[PDB]
């Protein structure tokens, strides 16, 4: 029951989440290994996720939490960059879009740079890159990424390297 | 997957070397995100 709805350039919404793509980019330690050495983006589409099944789940859940929590969500909106980006859309995140091998365990991976998500897009660590040429650092090939609203209630405080 | 610490729902991991690097973020639920945009793009080469 997914439905995508594109959004004009000259959408409000468009715009403040284009912002928050590009403002977000920062270099990385691997200078490039996995998600390609660039500066900026080339929004080429951005289009509203929309599911009501999906969506109440999430909400559901949320409530739950906030309960749980001084009726404090603690929601945040955070990138995603998986090769499953596809199944996430129709069918929820959910077991199989964990990161097994994750730092802070085998859980679902968000971060704040959509730069670091994008080295996730073509799998851990890029893998071997774009489908077509092989390559991590690929100019051509089109990239998908998941601004994702996210419920952390109280969260773990972990600090790290 | 596994469990949120006890008494948490997620986990931030806070970057404490790299001063220019943002939180990441980790939930053990998969109800707890919601795919709002899909975003399509290029990585653009440096001048
Ligand atoms: N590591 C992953 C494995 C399968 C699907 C997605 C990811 C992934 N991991 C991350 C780890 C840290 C910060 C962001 C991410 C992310 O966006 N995806
Ligand atoms: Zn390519």
């Amino acid at each position: 029951g997914t439905i995508l709805i594109d959004l004009s350039p000259d959408d409000k919404e468009f715009q403040s989440v284009e912002e928050e793509m590009q403002s977000t980019v920062r270099e990385h330690r691997d200078g490039g290994h996995a998600g390609g050495i660039f500066n900026r983006y080339n929004i080429l589409k951005i289009q509203k996720v929309c599911n009501k099944k999906l969506w109440e789940r999430y909400t559901h859940r949320r409530k739950e939490v906030s309960e749980e929590n001084h009726n404090h969500a603690n929601e945040r909106m955070l990138f995603h960059g998986s090769p499953f980006v596809n199944a996430i859309i129709h069918k929820g995140f959910d077991e199989r879009h964990a990161y097994i091998g994750g730092m802070f365990g085998a859980g679902i991976y968000f971060a704040e740079n959509s730069s670091k998500s994008n080295q996730y897009v073509y799998g851990i660590g890029g893998g071997t890159g774009c489908p077509v040429h092989k390559d991590r650092s690929c100019y051509i090939c089109h990239r998908q990424l998941l601004f994702c609203r996210v419920t952390l209630g109280k969260s773990f405080l972990q600090f790290s390297a | 997957m596994a469990h949120s610490p006890p008494g948490h729902h997620s986990v931030t991991g806070r970057p404490s070397v790299n001063g220019l690097a943002l939180a990441e973020y980790v939930i053990y639920r998969g109800e707890q995100a919601y795919p709002e945009y899909l975003i399509t793009y290029q990585i653009m080469r440096p001048e």
